[PDB]
């Protein structure tokens, strides 16, 4: 139950961006973004159709689409940052940063869990995370070192995105009981490689690191922002018109 | 002239025109013209099947429909780039299009009111463009043939991929297979315009195919396409909404319907079902991302 | 408002054993060059060795 | 005493679909460079299409 | 160190070696070393040749010798940029060879007396080097391995060239075969040379048999040309200068002489017949050539 | 008779010419430019063997090594102009520009000759010719337009040749005479095309046409300046000791 709720979990934020991610397609500054948000958005998808497979083969029933289009928002379990609207390319381009530094962090180490199904996806998802990263953290740094109002908008992005950080580090019991049966990591061991990475970046950027102290979790509880219920209305939609089929 | 006979002789023998020959400036220009919107149809058709992305039944065939579009992207940018090859520049060719001076594919003008659609415009739609496409490998423009023979490997695989989204709705329940039929019958007509007018009301012609850019006229594709798709209709059990559609024994050929060509001028002329939709996400697109473009510029500056 | 000038994109595939123009794309750098042409090339395959230049770069011989 | 840039050579064959990358070599300048290549690797065949672009102007991607 | 570890597995499972991958300083160096000196190598080596040109005995053996040591010519400059890719600049290493601080091939050194000479440089020395060149086909770094392909291809022509010149001398008169005879009793040892020394006496050799940049040793390639060459000289009706050649039937190998190593280092250490010469006439080219390299800059700059 | 002496002018020419840049092998500014003198040397050779073979075959013996290995100087037609020593590669350029542009002139016009392998001859010519204009022209312009050092050597190379530019369209009986039967080129009517090219070139690379009235002409008549007995002797040597063999 803690192994299938903790691969349901990195599957969940995989998912949840993936949608959001989709959302641009063919909405973007260029046709080169356009397409870098979609190659992000499909290996996102990759992730979570793995993680997600996985937690329905731990379970012993259901699958990747049965998770994915019968489950309401108060038993997703994605972080919260995830599921925050696009807003405007800066906002799209923090929340991306800070989830790609988180990956990076993560599947590193992940790729060296004692559950062989979970080191696998890591592995795969890691090279991944790496490309993410480097457009992302670009982004950052072409946007706060560019103009004056891109350098603000980024600024503004930054900001409204922080309090959501905290849950990034937040361990649960799920969290620390599969930490020390060397199977999960421990969210709070992976705030020093996530801050090195996010700090230096937006000092990089000509940024400043928020000083508000960052406060908001619920999303791994099922306990979600007011985004996630109509996500999930449009995600959902045809499966709970049509259910049980195949497509 | 010594250049306009050279030029004629180089395309009788069809010796593939580069970018540095010499061309009349007629040729360069229906080129621009034509590989402008051809490139324009690719990324004005990301928006019906986008539409849909978000609400695919799948994961797998929300996989899949994310990787199409994405490919379409792509086979817009290596059009452009052919474009380029004859002297326009990409952002001013798509200022054009965003002004409504240059057109783009008239079958992006359609709604998608149905999952069934997006099966539907994999199948049917780029059925249309890979008969028209693989008509162009031979265009005697290089950077255009060998544009079209790098996009037509990615595109059949992906046209494969709708008619297999339209075969599981044919084999599933009752309401998926009245989804199907609604969604051919709404698209059907639409795709058949896609070869555009007669070949008595194409102004485009008479250059295209004496210069070797048109190898086959549109009536010749469009019979192709439906000799081709007729029997995949079949194959899915289906109807086409075509009461004059019938095989004619003697020529080999399916004999079918007149078009509509009061819808399909109305439609080429921004007055079809989502001309105005299609060109106000585009216009709000370039707009509101205005200050990324010009933030990436003044970065790459410093 | 940046500039999207033209690249010219050149690829040498894993077992390749030269490099092999394969198209156009436009650009704001070469950064943004290399990653689009990867995405839109490559596909991201491991062991491709890709060359992004401004076309401007490149001088034609006479027809 | 003039400077001698490196600068990459593609050719297009004749029959050739795409230029394919096929050497280096030292020039003062593109037109000398061109007429360099013209000898050095195409022999002066007819229906030969010749890049040269100075090194500098390329960017690879990261082993 | 991962760096290292990372390239003795990529060496051991024979993936070329890149410009932009990580490499052993002293990998980047041997080859800058290696490549550099050969094609210093093919420059120097115009000059020998190059002496007989406005002598050649007819028109067609006279542009047989043009068109050679144009190739030459070529094949420096296919050398150069090779070694570029290692980051070291052309006009640099240039600058070592004329100072002589960098080496060339010791064959160079040696006078050409007659037009004998000149098809037995074709014979023997484009001989040696095809067999060298043929065994660094497979050397590790990638720009190298391809360089020599490239050259191969277009050298085994000229050495056939040089062997069919030879040929003629055999089949002439008597004064032609004597001629003939004396070039080869006079290049046979400096041939054999251009292998570099014994297995022993090699410093690298360790290294650069670990990291595949020679592939077979200077003994096992030297071997192969005595092998190979002995019989090209019986179909000449010719003599080598080597009282202790004969056929080895047990080994499958011909057994040949020791060579004159004190000779060998005279030679590289620039104590050879014509080192003085070839250095003095590349020397005066580069400094009577000045004002022509000058003005080509400040042409270039306006 | 004149079709054979005709022809031979044209291989003379072109065999000189190829003996002078033969020796600058190995000896040039630059590796491309010693790659560049070579390859138009060969090229020139290739005509030389040309128009040697059919003078031969219109003579009804001998071939091109008879006639480029046992002729003397006083029997050799070539113009003074290839005949002039290498000098500096400044000499070298003016010595190539005013040939090249004369043998541009020439081979259009030769390739409508009413001798059909005069006309082929030409024609093979001709795009050869193009090639060695372009880089002899550049060079030129390079120089002369270069610094004050190269500016003032290209200067003095032009003066120094200038004087044997008047053979370029002295016309003989041979000449006419082929002329009227529309086989030969009439000298006098490349004057215009000739100067055209020339004074063109010379203003384009800020230099001066000299003011020298060209004076000199024999080459044609087997009356040469000093500098072709020792040409032949190095040519000739291997030839003469050694006659009448193959190789
Ligand atoms: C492939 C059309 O063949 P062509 O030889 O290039 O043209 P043709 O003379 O047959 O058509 C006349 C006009 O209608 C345009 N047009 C045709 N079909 C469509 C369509 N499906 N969707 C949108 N537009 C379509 C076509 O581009 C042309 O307008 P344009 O001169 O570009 O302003
Ligand atoms: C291929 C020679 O094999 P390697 O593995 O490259 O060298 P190896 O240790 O066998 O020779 C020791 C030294 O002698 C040089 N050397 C050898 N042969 C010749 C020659 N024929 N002509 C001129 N030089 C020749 C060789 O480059 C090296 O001197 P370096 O370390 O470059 O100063």
């Amino acid at each position: 139950n803690p192994v299938a709720t903790y691969a349901l979990r990195l599957g969940d934020n995989g998912l949840v961006l993936a949608q959001r991610l989709g959302a641009w397609c063919g909405h973007a500054p260029e046709l080169e973004i356009d397409l870098a948000l979609a190659n992000i958005g499909l290996d996102l998808l990759g992730q979570a159709r793995n993680f997600l497979s996985y937690a329905a083969e731990l379970n012993g029933c259901g699958d990747e689409d049965t998770l994915a289009f019968g489950r309401d928002e108060r038993q997703y379990s994605n972080l919260l940052l995830v599921e925050q609207p696009n807003g405007n390319f800066a906002d799209t381009i923090a929340r991306q940063f800070f989830i790609d530094v988180w990956h990076v962090a993560l599947y590193s180490r992940l790729v060296n869990s004692r559950d062989a199904q979970l080191a696998a996806i890591a592995a795969k998802g890691l090279k991944e995370v790496r490309y993410h990263l480097r457009f992302s953290r670009g982004w950052l740094e072409r946007l706060g070192n560019g103009t004056e109002l891109s350098n603000r908008k980024m600024q503004q992005a930054v900001d409204n995105l922080w309090r959501f950080t905290g849950e990034l580090f937040l361990a649960d019991e799920v969290e620390l009981s599969l930490v020390e049966q060397g199977i999960a990591v421990d969210p709070r061991e992976l705030q020093a490689e996530w801050q090195s990475a996010v700090h230096t970046a937006l000092l990089d950027s000509g940024l400043q690191i928020p000083q508000e102290a960052a406060f908001r979790s619920g999303g791994k509880q099922g306990l979600h922002s007011e985004h996630l219920g109509p996500l999930l209305a449009e995600m959902q939609y045809l499966q709970r018109s049509h259910p049980g089929l195949q497509w | 002239s010594t250049e306009e006979q050279r030029f004629d002789q180089r395309i009788a023998q069809e010796t593939a025109i580069e970018p540095q020959d010499w061309m009349p400036d007629a040729y360069r220009k229906t080129l621009i013209r034509q590989i402008g919107q051809h490139a324009h149809s690719e990324i004005v058709g990301m928006l019906p099947e986008g539409n849909w992305i978000t609400r695919a039944p799948t994961l797998r065939r929300k996989a899949i429909l994310l990787a199409k579009v994405q490919d379409e992207a792509g086979h817009g940018l290596y059009l452009y780039s052919a474009a380029e090859t004859l002297g326009c520049a990409r952002e001013d060719l798509y200022q054009k299009m965003l002004d409504g001076q240059m057109k783009y594919s008239s079958i992006f003008n359609y709604p998608t009111l149905s999952w069934a659609d997006i099966g539907v415009i994999g199948w049917l739609v780029d059925g249309a463009a890979i008969v028209n496409q693989v008509a162009l490998c031979r265009t005697s423009y290089g950077p255009y043939a060998r544009a079209m023979v790098k996009i037509c490997k990615e595109e059949s695989f992906h046209q494969r991929q709708g008619f297999e989204a339209c075969m599981a709705l044919a084999q599933g329940n009752e309401a998926q297979r009245q989804m199907l039929q609604d969604a051919i019958n709404r698209f059907w007509w639409p795709a058949l315009m896609m070869f555009g007018p007669n070949d008595d009301n194409s102004p485009n012609s008479a250059r295209s195919m004496a210069w070797k850019i048109k190898l086959h006229s549109n009536d010749e594709l469009r019979q192709r396409f439906v000799d081709n798709t007729v029997p995949q209709v079949e194959i899915l059990g289906m109807t086409v909404p075509d009461p004059d559609l019938q095989f004619d024994e003697a020529s080999g050929h399916y004999r079918f319907g007149e078009i509509d060509w009061q819808e399909f001028n109305e439609v080429i002329s921004g007055r079809g079902i989502c001309n105005h939709e299609r060109l106000a996400a585009k216009r709000k697109a370039w707009e509101e991302g205005e200050w990324v473009r010009e933030a990436a510029l003044a970065h790459a500056q410093k | 408002k940046v500039y999207w000038p033209l690249y010219e994109v050149f690829v040498r595939s894993k077992q390749g054993l030269s490099h092999r123009h394969v198209g156009s794309l436009h650009a704001a750098d070469d950064q943004m060059a290399l990653e689009n042409a990867r995405d839109a090339y490559t596909r991201r395959s491991e062991g491709c060795s890709i060359w992004v230049v401004k076309a401007s770069e490149i001088v034609a011989s006479q027809p």
